[PDB]
DNA sequence: TCAGGATGTATATATCTGACACGTGCCTGGAGACTAGGGAGTAATCCCCTTGGCGGTTAAAACGCGGGGGACAGCGCGTACGTGCGTTTAAGCGGTGCTAGAGCTGTCTACGACCAATTGAGCGGCCTCGGCACCGGGATTCTCGA
DNA sequence: TCGAGAATCCCGGTGCCGAGGCCGCTCAATTGGTCGTAGACAGCTCTAGCACCGCTTAAACGCACGTACGCGCTGTCCCCCGCGTTTTAACCGCCAAGGGGATTACTCCCTAGTCTCCAGGCACGTGTCAGATATATACATCCTGA
């Protein structure tokens, strides 16, 4: 019960913000509520949830403290923020100055929205070399500005600019890149001096490692700096199953949600617009193949059982073998791609089973990659199967990123599978037209889910979204799968904290929270080639069953060697035994 | 009608600019890949500290500068201001290496 | 944990030669390695020098011939003068 | 019975005790002398003061209060015999002193 | 196809034309031929081969996998190349 | 009065390599100084090699890295093979 | 209790005891190993047998039973790596192996 | 008579073929005694010492003429001059 | 007992002998100014080596220079000589 | 292409000579037994290096492209040593004497070595501040052509 | 023989970060008190270095042609230089986890001293054998010549 001690801490440190320019009471100490939107706002009307959240952040400005918008992607943080800037610019008459920080990929979006929705507010951009940047540099040195755009790199490059000027109200974006504590940019914003008040903005809350800490639980709030220094482990000890996480520390979680009430604001898209018809979240199970059979473990044997194998060996040779291409000259000295070279991998068997069916049923599938060697080999055999497709990568330079999407979104196009990486695009890709996603290897963080999965489920896709998550039997990337998935479901408390971080019905944080604690108590319960089942997992309805069973009869007469390539033996064992 | 320099003046301006300055010359990362690639031949999966790569870098840089100075003296002895393969291999041949 | 360097000794020499002149970290390290290397030359050569005479002990004469034989030129004369001066001043204490 | 460092008895800076110990444990000889570490202390006094003094002259010529390894470079290679001692050994960050061949430069 | 790493600019060419150009300009040379490049890359590869041989010998002796600065300083200092500022 | 030399050892090597071939006095002295000099290289370098590791004792591994680091070329491989062979044969006695 | 020289235990010629003592009193390290003098004895076996064998081949080529420092000269500088070891060091009475430059000699 | 340059080959082959000491003993003896008289007076040299220093300076100086020969043939001049013979010890690192 | 003074104690190396000495080195055509320069470099080398040798002989407190002192002077000089001991 | 030219090969003999076999004294290697300390092993903590990717920003690097000059064969001419050749001549050698000092053996101390108390000196952390680094902008300064 | 134009250094203004003091800790220096022992003198041996002294003879030298070649001079191009324009990857920052160097601290185990008797090698002598000066011989090889 340290929230009362924190009430004393905010009693002592509360006067820093205002002076230097019921736990709600400290944030309720001033009485005003204004629902009305700004009148000078042009270009449309605010959504009901936009008016509520806007009234919430402005309600924080009433007490003047800092605030957080944690809500889901697609809810329009943009128009809410610039509406706070024009409303705060209009009614409150503090009028500025304002500092906004967004990624460069979204700088066109923010710059385009600041014109329509706020024509009166003067802005500034930074791009196009020091030649074009020096003009607006001379423009800002005179002190003429209101809302100034900039990106992350121009913080350290413009360190002189921001150092020579004192700001008032800053609102940044992409808080989950900024989150890093030891990040040079964060230290430079600690040496930044300050503005009056700051707003962190992130599409997704804390992810991966232990609770908030480095970002919102240190960097955002003035009291939280000196207060939460030691307590990070005291409140992080939850993360020895029922007796800890459930029995005693449930109230500890309740206090973790109790302290974040005035701070975070998060709301689900399904609670407001809910334009997503539905989704399908499933997985599959693959097994090993020639090199991926005991020869795989045999490599682990002679090599161990360079270095850093267990992390490196997976994403290379449990997806596709001879990505080293050194043993490729052993298995395939002809350096020529022929049938059953790409089928020596156990994971690819499932693929080349689906691809004929998706080619027959005519569905466009998204694919996400890591270890771009898989993109090269998968691209070459992808040319062997003779089906159209489109590529992308981190070397794309954004020319094919901007121009390619117009070629993809064409309905008459024959491009089916669409090549992507996990980290590429920065969530600005905007692809609504593909109903299917398959992924070879699971990312270390939920950004696989909240990025690759938000590519489909976003507005513009009215069909059913199917997902296939590949995994192999008797492998360590398993315990990476249940490690990231299950062990990183600790954030389930936060995704539950969005619902009672919303309008927060009384039964949400006890009755319905407990209804989730069902999913908290089935954890261990979920720890425990079939052509018909794998055929039916992609079947939406009955007239698809007609064509897929028609394919079953098509390949029922013809024989379709063996399943995949097998260890004929002289290639397998002699591979890695002469290296060491 | 543009403006240019007579051939050989830019050479003096360069030489003065470099010999005037102490800054490291060859670029770090390519030399990093060179040292890792050439050390991969002897023993696998070595790990180099930053100060080690800077050490070997500055060493080979200084010695190689000395080599081009020697080659310059041998060239100007040959009456040819241009350095060739012959005199640059004659420098390390006369030094006692080759 | 403990890494020993000459350091403040070279600093004191700097302050008794050029008081206003300062020294950087790279210069302190490079001159540290200097005195370490020169010491290794003198002592390392005086070792074998005393070994050729079948003399078990190293003495002031061994270091004498060591520094006289090590560094060529007139530079050795001043080292001999300052050295013998410091030895006589030490024994006269 | 007051403790007095014998490095101060010789009126030196480099320590006599440290060079005496380090010389002992450096297994250079099975027995060590008395005035030998004093003598090494002296020659290190003269060498360090010498080269560091030339470095001070070079830094003064460049109008720089502190000294840079460039200044130690000029200090070394300016003197003849001091370069004769350090000729075989290289250095770090020093660079090369400016030189241009006679007939190489044009008229 | 292009999947193979065999097709790429080799590492020894990582030293560029203006790099070695400048590096000779410090040496005081005016006019440079065209084969100075390849020949000097060969020399550099041989020298680095030797020094890294000695270095990996020391580091291998200590059983460590980390090549340190003191290592290279011992290799150069033993070869007659002794280098100050680090050791 | 007593001046030691390797001598008859080099003589025995000569008789186990080329039995009929003889050796002169100048050749015996020059190869004596040979083995003395090479020994001085190997042991003298192994000393400082064991000193850099702060290891007080010199051992078979120190001489190992000493001879491997001393003489370049394929010539070191046979010295390593014969050396380790002699060490294993010695310990197996 | 019969005394057996450990130099014969390793099947060598150069003595293990002499190199062990001389290595001890040579103040190279404060403690000495066990198999180290055996290992040095071995490498001296191989080096002496190697160079002396090449000398035997040169003397056989010159039709001379005994060996002359000239034969050790040819033995050294004929081999590549053996010359790489002895390149920096000179010799006595050996001389220079015959060599004539290509374009120096006439047609 | 012989054409110029054949006697040179016959000589070079005769010398490089033979191991005998070349420069004459006694003049070198007077040279070493005269040059050592400068440092310390009334030194006494053993015979093996004078033979030592003799053979050493002889071998090194032969190496010097060989390097000067390589520098000369590099210069395209078959004749050796003072320039390249001082360039040999200038490039070696002595001068 | 006595001292016999015979002139030409510097250039006494004869041009036929030093010419042969170059002939061993493989030189083809010898100039006329090679001789004086060679006496210069030989004189300087002799300076250094005998300076070191008499340094050893002086340290040992002996009035007689021995071959071992020369082998040590050449030793640290960078060129080791074999056959005379050490 | 051919004769007679100034230098190197193989063949008996013989002939000093010094390497090698053989045989003694004697100083040092070696096994056995008995005491102490150097490094290898297990094990937490904290800092640095790996190996696959991303997003950006520029200074450098690459590719042409004209075009200026130096490498680069040739051509003559004047020295410049090369190559004998008589003519001195000083180095090699063998052949004594004379003695300075290198070397060996014998004692006798001044001196490092090792060990027990005692404590200022030098090294890490903390904190602070001039000195070097960077930025327009502007006063020469040598170089490109009339 | 002279005048504009890109480079270079002189200028203040910020600006930021290693260099220097300052405080506190801890551990090698410092100061005695035995105590075993190289090495410093001191004297004796002898032996190898230093004098001529004379004889003998290859070795060097001043000097005479006589071609070899090095240097100056001269056309002829081909290669490298200095711009001028794309282009592109080093350079930062960021991410994801993992593993490799360190510093105390019991715990053994392998080689220091250490006294004892025993055999391997070398300085000194016999007493015999490979090689270099000493002789005479077709051939390997080059210059003049055709
Ligand atoms: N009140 C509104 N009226 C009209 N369009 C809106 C409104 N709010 C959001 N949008 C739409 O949302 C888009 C911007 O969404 P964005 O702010 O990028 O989502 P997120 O906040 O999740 O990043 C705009 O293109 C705009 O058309
Ligand atoms: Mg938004």
């Amino acid at each position: 019960l340290l929230d009362q001690t924190k009430d004393t801490r905010i009693t002592h440190l509360l006067r820093q913000t205002n002076a230097f320019l019921d736990y709600y009471n400290v944030a309720h100490r001033i009485k005003e509520d204004i629902k009305k939107q700004p009148s000078i706002l042009v270009g449309g009307t605010l959504k009901d949830y936009q008016i509520k959240g806007l009234q919430w952040m402005v309600s924080l400005f009433n007490n003047h403290l800092n605030g957080i918008l944690a809500d889901e992607m697609g809810l329009g943080k943009t128009i809410q923020t610039i509406s706070l800037l024009t409303y705060l610019y209009e009614m409150k008459n503090i009028r500025g100055p304002y500092l906004v920080i967004v990624p460069l990929s979204t700088l066109s979006n923010w710059s385009s929205e600041f014109a329509k929705w706020a024509p009166t507010l003067r802005t500034i951009s930074f791009k196009g070399s020091p030649n074009e940047r020096k003009a607006k540099q001379a423009k800002i040195r005179a002190g003429e500005f209101d809302v100034v755009l900039t990106t992350f790199e121009y913080i350290i490059k413009e360190r002189a600019l921001l150092s020579k000027v004192k700001w008032v109200h800053m609102i940044i974006d992409e808080g989950h890149r900024m989150k890093n504590a030891q990040s040079k940019l964060s230290l430079t914003l600690n040496t930044h001096y300050h503005a009056d008040y700051r707003l962190i903005l992130t599409g997704t809350p804390l992810q991966n490692n232990l609770p908030e800490l480095w970002a919102l639980l240190n960097f955002v709030l003035p009291k939280i700096f000196n207060s939460v220094k030691s307590f990070d482990e005291w409140f992080n000890t939850p993360f020895d199953k029922i007796e800890l996480s459930e029995e005693e520390t449930l109230l500890v979680i309740r206090r973790l949600h109790k302290v974040l009430r005035p701070f975070l604001l998060r709301r689900l898209k399904k609670d407001v617009e809910k334009e997503l018809p539905d989704k399908v979240e499933k997985v599959v199970k693959c097994k090993m193949s020639a090199l991926q059979q005991i020869m795989y473990q045999q490599m682990l044997k002679y090599r161990r059982l360079g270095f850093n194998n267990q992390i490196m060996q997976l994403k290379k040779i449990c997806n596709h073998p001879f990505v080293f291409e050194e043993v490729e000259d052993q298995i395939n000295p002809t350096r020529e791609t022929n049938d059953d070279i790409w089928r020596v991998a156990g994971k690819f068997e499932l693929l080349d089973r689906i691809l004929p069916k998706l080619k027959a049923t005519g569905h466009r599938v998204l694919i996400f990659f890591q270890m771009t060697q898989i993109m090269d080999i998968m691209e070459d055999f992808l040319r062997y199967i003779n089906i159209k497709y489109l590529r992308l990568d981190g070397h794309t330079k954004s020319d094919e990123r901007s121009e390619l999407l117009r070629l993809f979104n064409a309905p008459d196009s024959e491009y089916l599978c669409f090549i992507l990486s996990t980290r590429a695009g920065g969530l600005g890709l905007n692809l609504q037209t593909a109903d299917t996603v398959i992924i070879f290897d699971t990312d270390w963080n939920p950004h696989q889910d909240l990025q690759a999965q938000d590519r489909a489920h976003r507005i513009g896709q009215k069909n059913e979204v199917r997902i296939l998550r590949l995994i192999t039997t008797n492998s360590v990337e398993e315990v990476i799968l249940e490690r990231a998935y299950k062990k990183l479901d600790i954030d389930g408390k936060v995704i539950q904290a969005g619902k009672f971080d919303n309008k927060s019905t009384s039964e949400e944080q006890e009755a319905l929270l407990r209804s989730l604690l069902d999913a908290e108590e089935e954890r261990r319960k979920k720890r425990e080639l079939k052509d018909s089942e794998i055929n039916e997992i992609l079947a939406r309805n009955d007239e698809e069953m007609a064509v897929l069973t028609r394919m079953d009869e098509d390949r029922s007469k013809k024989e379709e060697k063996s399943r995949l390539l097998e260890k004929k033996r002289e290639e397998s064992e002699s591979a890695a035994v002469y290296n060491g | 009608k543009p403006h240019r320099y007579r051939p050989g003046t830019v050479a003096l301006r360069e030489i003065r600019r470099y010999q005037k300055s102490t800054e490291l010359l060859i670029r770090k990362l390519p030399f990093q890949r060179l040292v890792r690639e050439i050390a991969q031949d002897f023993k696998t999966d070595l790990r180099f500290q930053s100060s080690a790569v800077m050490a070997l870098q500055e060493a080979s840089e200084a010695y190689l500068v000395a080599l081009f100075e020697d080659t310059n003296l041998c060239a100007i002895h040959a009456k040819r201001v241009t350095i060739m393969p012959k005199d640059i291999q004659l420098a390390r041949r006369i030094r006692g290496e080759r | 944990t403990r890494k020993e360097s000459y350091a403040i000794y070279v600093y004191k020499v700097l302050k008794q030669v050029h008081p206003d002149t300062g020294i950087s970290s790279k210069a302190m390290s490079i001159m540290n390695s200097f005195v370490n290397d020169v010491f290794e030359r003198i002592a390392g050569e005086a070792s074998r020098l005393a070994h050729y005479n079948k003399r078990s002990t190293i003495t002031s004469r061994e270091i004498q011939t060591a520094v006289r034989l090590l560094l060529p030129g007139e530079l050795a004369k001043h080292a001999v003068s300052e050295g013998t001066k410091a030895v006589t001043k030490y024994t006269s204490a | 019975a007051k403790a007095k460092t014998r490095s101060s008895r010789a009126g030196l800076q480099f320590p006599v005790g440290r060079v005496h110990r380090l010389l002992r444990k450096g297994n250079y000889a099975e027995r060590v002398g008395a005035g030998a570490p004093v003598y090494l202390a002296a020659v290190l006094e003269y060498l360090t003061a010498e080269i560091l003094e030339l470095a001070g002259n070079a830094a003064r010529d460049n109008k720089k209060t502190r000294i840079i390894p460039r200044h130690l470079q000029l200090a070394v290679r300016n003197d003849e015999e001091l370069n004769k001692l350090l000729g075989r050994v290289t250095i770090a960050q020093g660079g090369v002193l400016p030189n241009i061949q006679s007939v190489l430069l044009p008229k | 196809a292009k999947r193979h790493r065999k097709v790429l600019r080799d590492n020894i060419q990582g030293i560029t034309k203006p790099a070695i150009r400048r590096l000779a300009r410090r040496g005081g040379v005016k006019r440079i031929s065209g084969l100075i490049y390849e020949e000097t890359r060969g020399v550099l590869k041989v020298f680095l081969e030797n020094v890294i041989r000695d270095a990996v010998t020391y580091t291998e002796h200590a059983k460590r996998k980390t090549v340190t600065a003191m290592d290279v300083v011992y290799a150069l200092k033993r070869q007659g190349r002794t280098l100050y500022g680090f050791g």
